[PDB]
């Protein structure tokens, strides 16, 4: 319920120790378009303990939904947000077309297309170094082979 | 294909709710890649859009029609209903629910629409029809039939003087009108028997005027 | 906001093409597709051209559909009239919010009938009806073939458009439509205006028919 | 002495929640078999039949309900589910979604 | 039905980039994964980008793939080319009934040699093939280097399209490529008919020769 | 690693039932997650999907000749069989098989190809060429040999003294036509004594012509 919302890019990952973690609040901010849990049930998250929580949020696509899961590729899923095989957590998504579109046009959130490897599960994503594509390097302005990696 | 069919009462009052119920058959409102729409058209006025909502939650009501009107869907039951606040006589357009693409890079095409409901909006009861007398102005006379609520009040003249049938309209007060038109020669032959013969099909009613 | 203007109606021989097209208005018509739906008179709308390029299954190849950004509208180029495509034919699209706006309304008639002028008639109110405290004068118009024709009271203080019904033209026996008015009013403000006179607009021509008791 | 079979259509990744002691969306609160069921599970692709070039929306399967189901327990009821912490008059809206 | 139409013939000059485009006409593209396969001639093809964005392990990161979906696309963007990709590259996707819908084709090449003009050596019929009851139309095509072979046939007023047999492009002994543009016609058709032709149209040079008895 | 291997008769002849089998290797056809598919590629022309099989027996065809083929598997030799059905002369091309992948979310790019297999379809099995000259008219002029059974070809020139011979293709009636043609800077040159042979491989029988 913050009103705003960060991009893929730079999705927030929010620290949850020492509080309660009340899960009987998250059924009224979302109608749970897709709510997919892994290792845990969706009825015993009052009645079960862990070491730490961590709670990432982010925008994206709805054709981009499906690769936030445990073994899933895509730009999302490896240059964006990358899951661990073993997740274990819920996904919560749910449709933001009535309040995060603008009509002439919202071109803040962004995503990173590819920078020349997979990232690893659980990392960041900030540096806005110039792409190359070919033999020949490239620095400060972009151009011919020398593309924006967002 | 997917068809679409509206029912629900014809007739409502001012300052009342109207609801109606829109079936969707041969598809699923369960699909996320369609919304569901209300059309209105006023008698020969043109296609008016109300709004569309989303089987998610979302809903887009038409920016002139804010406060007044209500989309609701039933994943449950396959029909999304529709309610509007504060009807007026204005509002004798005939109602259509259409499915529109949305699963495209921008909603564009509506695909299927509802075989439409004819909606009136009177609160005045069975009045008789008020005839006059309307002379003619080669001119044409006619009925002049005014002031009645129910719908199939026809007139005549002559009982088989042929002259034309004229179509009903409304009236901001909440009642229609009916001037049908009848050709007249001058009145060295035009003046032999002109007499109106309004039908009025409702509480049995016989109404028999004279017109000049 | 946004908004697609049409003419009324457009009319031409069988065996030919028609053109209509729909102007855009303060928002970008390039921003979202453009539909045109054909509606027979009391049947409910049917898609011809979606996507500003595409037909839909059982649509001949007849209908066509084009968008101009320089000239901010869109085109129904309709090739060989028949006499199942004599409909009326609504332009829709949407703005950049989610706003469905559609057309007016284009009723392309097919040509079977040479054109004639209309017949205007004005009567002032009766008898009766001035004895009950209601002018309520009637309009009397027929004999047009090709298209409907909208009036408009050029009253001599100022056109008169508030409180006016107007009825559907429909067909008659001999092949005509009736398009008849109605501008319901109090007595006594008829003795203070005079020749209110409802001029048409049939094929870019005005009848002028005054009201005299 | 008696043989019962029930029939049913989940996905690929949902068949092994049919085999007991699993836990998931389909064995909770959709089929739950006992800890000592005797019996054979029997699954197969029929996404020849089963499934529509425009999606076949003809198959629900339970998502959140008040408790688990009991071993060989139906539950046809179609009635809204409550969810939030404030009460919808058991009408669809506002912290209150289809349950199906 | 889906169909993905990409273009015939891409060539460029070394260590430039170049870019191979397949756009879905009967179907969205965004729906189905598109993936890249390089087939070397005369050998099976191997894939070098899937599920849109992916390219496998050992190919070279040259390849990359992306999606535009406002003009329902698919590219294929190549930057440093080298003298083991001149292979054939094919688009393929899949449409909503599940069923695997493959590209056009198109062979990418750079550019060692400097492009030259294509030859037209279009031949008549010999006298002992007339004799024989046929007339074996032939256009032995050659110095042209890149691999845009093409062959558009055409008689003196009709388009030509039965018995057309054109050949795969074979290299000469001078490292230099060659066609043929084989039709069989019947004799009674040459003896009516008064002449045909046979368009090259080689790297959008419409190259054309007739011939006449 | 995991490959395919085709396995079949490559050559049939029309109005009979192409018939084929991929063995596979480093992995079982019983495994899901994949499916088992047939790419048909013409000389000359682009690749064509025949039809991809699931272990559990569903088998997606392509509309395109759905009515004439057949796919099977049997996980106990680990092969899937393809059969065709009213195989005609522009049914030859070169079959390979293929693996697709329909592991996550979506179906996928066929990871192993087979090393493909080339087929023919013809009705014939003995037929002698046919030579014809070819006056010029720099100047090109060569030998026309046509309607050839057998694929080697044997090309000579001058007997032996140098070239592109031209690859002949399938044609229409299930055979071949060879234009093997050489260059001359003059039409003085052609008149020349040059002599285009070809020799039928399969029957030892030798061909000649005089052309100038
Ligand atoms: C938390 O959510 C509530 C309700 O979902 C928000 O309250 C609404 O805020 C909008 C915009 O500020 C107002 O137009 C509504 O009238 C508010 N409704 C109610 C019932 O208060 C609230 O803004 C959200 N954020 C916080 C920090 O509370």
């Amino acid at each position: 319920n913050a009103t705003t919302f960060a991009s893929v890019y730079a999705w927030n990952r929010k620290r949850i120790s020492n509080c309660v973690a009340d899960y009987s609040v998250i059924y009224n901010f979302a109608p749970f378009f897709a709510f997919k849990c892994y290792g845990v049930s969706p009825t015993k998250l009052n009645d079960l303990c862990f070491t730490n929580v961590y709670a990432d949020s982010f925008v994206i696509r709805g054709n981009e939904v499906s690769q936030i899961a445990p073994g899933q590729t895509g730009n999302i899923a490896d240059y964006n947000y990358k899951l661990p095989d073993d997740f274990t957590g819920c996904v919560i998504a749910w449709n933001s077309n009535k309040l995060d579109s603008k009509p002439s046009g919202n071109y803040n959130y962004l995503y990173r297309l590819l920078r020349k490897s997979k990232l690893k599960p659980f990392e960041r994503d900030i540096s806005t170094e110039i792409y190359q594509a070919g033999n020949k390097p490239c620095n400060g302005v972009a151009g011919p082979n020398c593309y924006s990696p967002l | 294909q997917v068809q679409l069919q509206e029912s629900g009462p014809g007739l409502v009052r001012p300052s009342q709710t109207l609801s109606l119920t829109c079936t969707v058959s041969g598809g699923s409102v369960r699909n996320e890649y369609y919304y569901w729409s209300w059309i209105r058209q006023p008698p020969g006025q043109g296609l008016e859009w109300i709004g569309y909502m989303h089987n998610s939650g979302n809903t887009y009501y038409n920016p002139s029609l804010k406060s007044r009107v209500a989309i609701s869907v039933d994943m449950s039951k396959n029909q999304f209903s529709l309610k509007l606040s504060s009807v007026t006589v204005a509002d004798t357009a005939v109602y259509y629910c259409a499915r529109v693409d949305v699963g495209g890079t921008l909603v564009s095409t509506f695909d299927h629409w509802g075989q439409g409901i004819l909606v009136t909006v009177s609160s005045a009861s069975t009045k008789g029809p008020s005839v006059f007398p309307l002379a003619p102005s080669t001119a044409a006379l006619g009925c002049l039939v005014k002031d009645y609520f129910p719908e199939p009040v026809t007139v005549s003249w002559n009982s088989g003087a042929l002259v034309h049938t004229f179509p009903a309209v409304l009236q901001s007060s909440g009642l229609y009108s009916l001037s049908s038109v009848v050709t007249v020669p001058s009145s060295s032959l035009g003046t032999q028997t002109y007499i109106c013969n309004v039908n009025h099909k409702p509480s049995n009613t016989k109404v028999d005027k004279r017109v000049e | 906001e946004f908004m697609l203007t049409q003419p009324h109606s457009v009319s031409e021989s069988p065996e030919m093409t028609v053109t209509i097209s729909c102007t855009g208005s303060s928002g970008s018509i390039a921003d979202n597709y453009v539909q045109w739906y054909q509606q027979r008179p009391g049947s409910a709308p049917t898609t011809v051209i979606y996507e500003n390029y595409q037909r839909p299954s059982g649509v001949p190849n007849r209908f066509s559909g084009s968008i101009d950004s320089s000239s901010n509208s869109a085109s129904l180029t309709i090739s060989g009239l028949k006499t199942e495509d004599e409909a009326d034919y609504y332009c829709q699209s949407y703005d950049n919010s989610n706003v469905a706006v559609f057309g007016g309304g284009t009723q392309l008639t097919v040509l079977g009938q040479p054109k004639a002028a209309p017949s205007v008639t004005l009567f002032p109110p009766s008898s009766e009806e001035l004895q009950a405290n209601k002018a309520t004068l009637v309009c009397l118009i027929s004999d047009f073939y090709p298209g409907a024709v909208t009036v408009a009271w050029k009253a001599d203080s100022s056109p008169v458009k508030a409180g006016v019904e107007t009825t559907t033209p429909s067909k008659q026996s001999n092949n005509k439509y009736a398009a008849s008015s109605y501008l319901s009013l109090t007595p006594e403000q008829w003795k203070s205006h005079r020749s209110y006179s409802c001029q048409v607009t049939h094929e870019g021509s005005t009848v002028e028919k005054t009201v005299a008791p």
